[PDB]
């Protein structure tokens, strides 16, 4: 599962 | 109750990410007492210098890259915090939680990256520990990571700049696709956004 992960 | 209540801590430049040289390489310019004391006060004596800050809170530390005389970071580690001065805090001059942006006025003695015009698709993600990243665009606001990393590398360098190979700005860092703590692709603010902010 793709995410977009704050960095 | 109200007596106890106390104002968030301003933002603080606490080193930079030099690029000026043959050579990348972080600097740290505040420690750990100097950035504490410099969030209550707002008042940062240190003369700021380049396009890369390392900036922290209280609870995390990350990037801002000054780019048309405005330096920009993302909403999710500043929020809506005032940056330390010489003159005592600033407020924050664009704030768009939307688009993950905010910036403030560029501090006295920073200089600006220029935008990129030059039309490349091939990227250079600059980390807060100074590694240059090597990143293929892939659409308006996203790239894919040549080598994948674990999304921790990458973490505490959102506010950076994707440089073009000339070194001019192309946008703002603030996020990993990540599949299983695995990074792949990187998600940034165009520089055209922040045109359009501004
Ligand atoms: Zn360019």
């Amino acid at each position: 599962t793709e995410d977009v992960v704050c960095c | 109750h109200m007596a106890s209540m106390k104002k968030k801590g301003s933002v603080v430049i606490v080193g930079r990410i030099n690029l000026s040289g043959d050579t990348a390489y972080a600097q740290q310019t505040r420690g750990e007492e100097g950035c504490q004391e410099t969030s209550q006060t707002g008042r940062d004596k240190n003369q700021v210098e380049g396009e890369v800050q390392i900036v922290s809170t209280a609870t995390q530390t990350f990037l801002a890259t000054s780019i048309n005389g405005v330096l920009w970071t993302v909403y999710h580690g500043a929020g809506t915090r005032t940056i330390a001065s010489p003159k005592g805090p600033v407020t924050q001059m664009y704030t768009n939680v939307d688009k993950d942006l905010v910036g403030w006025q560029a501090p006295q003695g920073s200089r600006s990256l220029t935008p990129c015009t030059c039309g490349s698709s091939d990227l250079y993600l600059v980390t807060r520990h100074a590694d240059v990243i090597p990143v293929r665009r892939r659409g308006d606001s996203r790239g894919s990571l040549l080598s994948p990393r674990p999304i921790s590398y990458l973490k505490g360098s959102a506010g950076g700049p994707l440089l073009c190979p000339a070194g001019h700005a192309v946008g703002i860092f603030r996020a990993a696709v990540s599949t299983r703590g695995v990074a792949k692709a990187v998600d940034f603010i165009p520089v055209e956004s922040l045109e359009t902010t501004m």
